[PDB]
């Protein structure tokens, strides 16, 4: 029974093979105590990783070991992988092969480091690495379609034609969810609410994850909010106070489609899907326009599928139909797509054995995967 | 000859693959050349001939691509294929979906591959076992193709409908537009005044799309434009011409779509129903398959719905050709997309042109007050 | 026509900007269309024209090909031609370049054309005036052709000499190649074993280029090959024969050229040097022309250098004909390219053959360990 | 005092006729601020054109008015010409005739538009338009040859003859500097450096123009780069950070010869020169094969002359001779040729004078300048 | 003469336009007597505001109307303005436009209420709210440079590049002089003194204002101060007692560079400015690293400029040069910039006139102001 460990920028997923609805799901967070522990009786640990660090976030610091896909700190991630394998899954990695996922267009050093860690620190019998968006396609059942994935810091649009991707037209944008959360707390200050600490960062993420929607027409929706308070909602803080958000509900989700608010020259996430299409063949675009499957947690705003279809239509010629798919479990599309890979008996021959790694080192991954 | 012909008799027990080389008789090279004293004994032995004569002694059903893709697809929905076969047999609208059926036929191999599997169970893989169950249904290729009209026929007819009604309404709206006629006259008279004494003196008409080229004409001072001149002149002493953009409201959708695209789509769907007609005759009709009237009666309403589209599509050709004669242009060098997009862009130019006139007047009022 | 052509004479006092529209002659639209009854009067007046005009108030002898080409070439370097005439006369290695004169001699017209120019100054064009300057120099056509010698004679020897010395070096290396002899013996004795009881039974030799044809011979199993069998056999019990590719190092340089090409190039150089001797006798030898010994004494070192190109190229014929008798083939049905490129392909294919043997052995070792 | 302006996708070269170097060589970019001008008094002039945009590129939207040769914006193009004539050159075109350059196989619509801008916005007394590739040979002295023209958006191989370009043999390749710069960003991410905005595009362009060379071979160079770190180089960003490129130095310009790296099916610039030759006549093939002349800034990679010649050797016939020519003025080749053309005494004949432009309209540029 | 008013979290500065003197300056505090009245002969005032409140601080519970830049009480703030315009400046706001200042990232309510209160209660003919940090850059005379404005309650940096601000990279920190004074009390308890009243808060402010400094290096000071009594600058209390402060003379400003002392997770003022620049573009970082400007009262400690310069260089690129500009008059930098802004001729058209407010309402401050 192989394993799948889809590490994410802001939250990680884990579970066995031949499964859906990932089992061991906890945020990729590492926090260490900030103050001095007066109590002696308590068994305070050096660091809290995962779900434990979220409950006690009042005194912790909540450092992210992964940012924009590229791993900044590798010392703490070994805690995360050890945490995933031993406590959450309770499985010895020395007997069961492990699968990994990784974003496209990333430095070769990052994926080489994972190869080193699993084979000596964990001593996995075999390991494989696959692109995230390729897993996202045949999690929807198809094999020919552009995958537009948006996580915390990575927004990559990978056109796909078959079991093989198209590296020529792979695009990327640093406009994903984590950047929007920092924007939400920036626009919460005009209302008199200030959020600065990393503990108060997680609070703002829950405001976005519950009271934020994508407006079909931003220009029209602005007049409705200003004319009357027909869109205001109230949210309760853990301490007990309640705050009200007006036009901040749709302003921060829409920065994807107008990144000029964030001060970035990059074109909108709607346009980066259209531009990524024109980099492929003219014959190919027929199948690539009707299968624009959306994946990733950031693509779960209410009305995002409707908004994308309207804006893509204006850019594209009328001769081509547009169909923005949206599977019900689009949040965990990456995990389930890789889950069926290990189920196949044919995939056994596509492993990176320890003997192969020993004779080639970490460089074996580049020629194989 | 030169004592260099010790013909070695071999007589192999088993015939081998003889290599063909150009013959070198021992008459030319035997005088004084190479290979006169070959050390044949230094290589000759018993083991070499015995070994040499031995070497020269004279997902399985699916290919590489389909075996993995079918295995991936069969695990994509993680549901038994036995119910899937019954679902397509009964045409169950809940399980069946346009996306599910579109990438299904991609996973069928050639029709031959599905034949001997039935004649040939648990030993075979999930991809091979799926083909055995699916291949048992007669006429797999047409029947699965037979499903995929009503899943999209309703979608296509509802998409052509706003494409046709918008153009016809745009044609009718432009037909009765007096402001368009009033604007057109002003350009012709002023243009004829400046074109005097040239190759275009006293022109009794100009081709379409020249109005969008009026902006490209400048004046003595670069800020002052000919397109803005008409808007400035109209707002001064010849009002009610500014209302022409409001008279046309479906030109944007009229400009978006072209009749050429519509004709291809209409021709394709005519061939689609024809396949069902051949299917009905080739496969006479029930209880076992719930297809019953889901296709034969669907064609009845499809042909009824189709006939209305033919009239509406023909309504362009009657209207546009008269429109083509109205502005003098054959619908062969000019089409719906190019003509209306040119007019769609002209509407944007005029509203912007009158906008900049207001802006310049605002600065004009600002300096007058100061 | 249809009573709709009352041409309006305008004659503006001040010329205005004239917009260019597509002309509509009153024929195609005159019969029955729009704008037949344009109300030009409701817009015509005297204020508008006064306001509108305010804003918009506004080689003698040379042919066609050479005359422009010569004028272009003269301005290309942009330097006086009197000095250039001195450069070619004085042979100044600084100003003179190969590229400057190769297209110059193309720019020279027929020798007759430059004649009357001297007999016939400022009135004529820059190409015609330059025609007189070049025509003054006696025997123009051979003189520049005499200049295109040291720019190639020094270039020709250094371009050909590595080719000339590479062929012989390969021949001597192949002459002493004992490994090639050992390899050749193995094929002959083994090949005769398979050819027994046929038209090539007991063959005492075979023609060259057959070694590369060993790959086309297969075995009972398609994976094994006759040439690969020899590669596998030698690595087992007959070593030291794998070093024959290393014994030949100039394979690629010699095989890329042929003696036939060198013979043609050497023959042309003899003709080029012959023109100088005629020129020297025809044109006796000064201060005006610094070419003096730059060309005739160039021949003195050229003939010395050209002489060394004869005997060594003659050493090609002596060595190749001996090599031709060594392998039993006349140097008429087979040349340097055909004989050696075939051998060079054999060297590359033998290394590949032993490479696949290592690759095949790796899979064998992989399954043995597993 | 004729002016010569060479409009290009990346840069525009302007000056005077009869000179050796362009007076002004500044990028052809138009930028406008995207932020808010909180500072009162200054911060005006939102239209930054030329070198001013480059200096303040951190707070501007760098948009190229020219893309793939064809003009995608005819509003800022008038700004660039206005900036060139009044700021860089500081001259009034009211008395100075102006010569322009056009890309090969340009659309007929774009060329006629340029006539109107010169003759109305600037009302030059005369104007002529010449092919970009033809002017390369006028500057390179020779009047016959094949121009491997390159640049920022276009790559044309135009084998002209007697100064007249052959139309049927012109081959256009969509592979120029801008694609090379864009490919550099994609491959630079593999090390850990990311450049997204147009402001950081100039940083990647500067890295390309300094630390990139063309490798003769890759089967050994790739092994050399991985085995040893001898080929690494360091560059300093305007931020002051230190980046080491290393392996990606030669992989950026090699897309020119292997466009399959970018995913484009078209062959490299080495193979398009071959096919463009075969389209010409057999008799004239001898002269054009040995007279290849490079042009454009994209051909300034060191090691481009020896790489192209080596690759062009195998495809060329053995008897044929190949000589790739790389003049020192590759960057400004297409400008000086225009200077040579304008300086001729015979160039007065085919002026498109203002008097004859009004009579024949803008259509005269189709029958006068060809 | 326009009126410039700069209301801060701890002290207000209001004067005239053009004059370089801030004229009247007094603390922005209001106090209400908490003690019962006994004597009735002398007239007793209501709750005291202005400088008079500090004179009788021993009986009043002084309250700050402004907290963290955010106005917490709008009742007492109007009292100060009347104390400002009438008692101190002796001017009638009935004919004088009044400038207001507001920190960036402040709630929209505060800038609305400033407009509403002044227009309805003081009926000033015009108004403006201008950012303090941007206003301070006028005093320096520069046009670029990231400006640190550390007032009593707010610490914000605004990067300005060539007059175009970067609101996306504006960082504001809620750590300023007022927070430090509370820290000073917390550390004085260790030695054995007490300061737990709002009347004793002003006295502790004089401990920090006169006898505090920022060490160039901090970890060594604890070693030095604990070992020997090198620095023991003593202070006298208003009653007559005397106090001694040791190593706590520099720990109080240390929290600005290590806010972990106060328990806040925010970074220090040295890291924030570096982080603010990193949010900007790569090109504009060069003109911002070497142009760091300072202002406000909190930036008047000894060694603050030198300590920051050392800390920034520990994070800035090695080749980059760090220049922490700090004018001698950084206390009033905001006000001096306001006087220059009001007197500008081009500034007269930016005023929010009386008529515009009525027809737009209190939201006009979000349109005519940054
Ligand atoms: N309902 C929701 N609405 C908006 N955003 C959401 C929602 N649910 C999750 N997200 C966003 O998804 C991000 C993480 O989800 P996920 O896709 O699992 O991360 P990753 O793609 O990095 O693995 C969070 O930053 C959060 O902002
Ligand atoms: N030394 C160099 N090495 C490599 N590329 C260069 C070099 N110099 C310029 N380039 C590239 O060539 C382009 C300039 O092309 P240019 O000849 O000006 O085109 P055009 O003639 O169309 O203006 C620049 O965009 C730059 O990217
Ligand atoms: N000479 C000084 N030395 C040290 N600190 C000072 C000095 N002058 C003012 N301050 C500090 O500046 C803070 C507020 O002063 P100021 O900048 O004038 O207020 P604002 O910026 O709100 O107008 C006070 O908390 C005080 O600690
Ligand atoms: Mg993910
Ligand atoms: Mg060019
Ligand atoms: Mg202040």
């Amino acid at each position: 029974a192989a394993l799948v460990v889809d590490n994410g920028s802001g939250m990680c997923k884990a579970g066995f093979a031949g499964d859906d609805a990932p089992r061991a799901v906890f945020p990729s967070i590492v926090g260490r105590p900030r103050h001095q522990g007066v109590m002696v009786g308590m068994g305070q640990k050096d660091s809290y990783v995962g779900d434990e660090a979220q409950s006690k976030r009042g005194i912790l610091t909540l450092k992210y070991p992964i940012e924009h896909g590229i791993v900044t700190n590798w010392d703490d991630m070994e805690k995360i992988w050890h945490h995933t394998f031993y406590n959450e899954l309770r499985v010895a990695p020395e007997e069961h092969p492990v699968l990994l996922t990784e974003a496209p267009l990333n430095p070769k050093a990052n994926r080489e480091k994972m190869t080193q860690i699993m084979f000596e620190t964990f001593n996995t019998p075999a390991m494989y690495v696959a692109i995230q968006a390729v897993l996202s396609l045949y999690a929807s059942g198809r094999t020919t379609g552009i995958v537009m994935d948006s996580g915390d810091g990575v927004t990559h649009t990978v056109p796909i034609y078959e079991g093989y991707a198209l590296p020529h037209a792979i695009l990327r944008l640093d406009l994903a969810g984590r950047d929007l959360t920092d924007y939400l707390m920036k626009i919460l200050t005009e209302r008199g609410y200030s959020f600065t600490t990393t503990a108060e960062r997680e609070i703002v993420r829950d405001i976005k994850e519950k009271l934020c929607y994508v407006a079909l027409d931003f220009e029209q929706e602005m007049a409705t909010a200003a004319s009357s308070s027909s869109l205001e909602k109230s949210y309760e803080l853990p301490d007990g106070q309640v705050i009200t958000i007006g036009n901040e509900r749709f302003r921060c989700p829409e920065a994807l489609f107008q990144p000029s608010f964030l001060g970035m020259e990059s074109a909108g996430i709607h346009e980066t899907t259209f531009n990524s299409i024109m980099k492929c063949d003219v014959d190919i675009r027929k199948d690539l326009y009707a299968n624009t499957v959306l994946s990733g947690g950031t693509t779960m705003y209410p009305g995002i599928a409707d908004r994308m279809q309207k804006e893509i239509t204006a850019l594209a010629p009328s001769t081509m139909k547009i169909k923005i798919i949206a599977p019900p479990e689009r949040k965990y599309s990456v995990w389930i797509g890789g889950s069926i890979l290990a189920s196949l008996s044919t995939f056994q021959q596509m492993w990176i054995s320890k003997q192969e790694y020993d004779e080639s080192g970490p460089s074996i991954v580049h020629r194989k995967c | 000859p030169f004592g260099l012909t010790p013909k070695k008799v071999y007589k192999p027990e088993v015939q081998l693959r003889r290599p063909n080389w150009s013959k070198f008789v021992a008459e030319d090279l035997s005088q004084d050349c190479f290979w006169t004293k070959v050390k044949e004994d230094r290589f000759e032995n018993n083991e070499l001939f015995a070994k040499l004569t031995l070497a020269f002694s004279a997902l399985k059903v699916l290919d590489s691509k389909t075996a993995q893709n079918l295995s991936i697809f069969l695990g994509s929905f993680r549901m038994p294929y036995q119910e899937i076969k019954n679902v397509i047999l009964e045409v169950n609208e809940a399980v069946l979906t346009e996306s599910m059926i579109q990438n299904l036929i991609k996973q069928m191999p050639e029709p031959e591959q599905l034949k001997m599997l039935s004649e040939l169970y648990d030993d075979l893989a999930e991809s091979e076992q799926f083909g055995v169950v699916m291949g048992t249904v007669p006429r797999l290729r047409p029947r699965l193709n037979a499903i995929l009209f009503k899943l999209q026929f309703s979608e296509q007819v509802e998409n052509i409908k706003p494409e046709i009604v918008s153009v016809t309404a745009a044609c009718e709206e432009l037909r009765k537009s007096e402001n368009f006629s009033s604007l057109l006259e002003l350009t012709l008279l002023v243009g004829n005044y400046m074109n005097a004494g040239s190759r275009n003196a006293g022109a009794f008409g100009f081709n379409i799309s020249f109005l969008c080229k009026l902006r490209d004409t400048k004046s003595a001072d670069q800020k002052m434009t000919l397109l803005h001149f008409l808007a400035e002149l109209c707002e001064n002493d010849h009002p009610e011409v500014l209302k022409f953009p409001d008279e046309l409201a479906h030109v944007e959708k009229a400009s978006r779509v072209s009749a050429e695209n519509l004709q291809k789509s209409l021709d394709q769907m005519k061939k689609q129903i024809a396949d069902v007609e051949r299917d009905v005759q080739n496969f006479p009709a029930d209880e076992k398959d719930k297809f019953v009237e889901k296709m034969t009666s669907f064609v009845k309403d499809a042909q009824e719905q189709y006939n209305k589209l033919r009239m509406m599509h023909s309504n362009m050709e009657t209207l546009y050709k008269e429109l083509g004669d109205y502005f003098v242009f054959d619908p062969k060098k000019l089409s719906v997309e190019e003509f209306f997009m040119d007019l769609h862009n002209f509407r944007n130019m005029f509203l912007q042109a009158v906008k900049e006139n207001q802006k310049r007047r605002e600065t004009e009022e600002k300096m007058r007050r100061a």
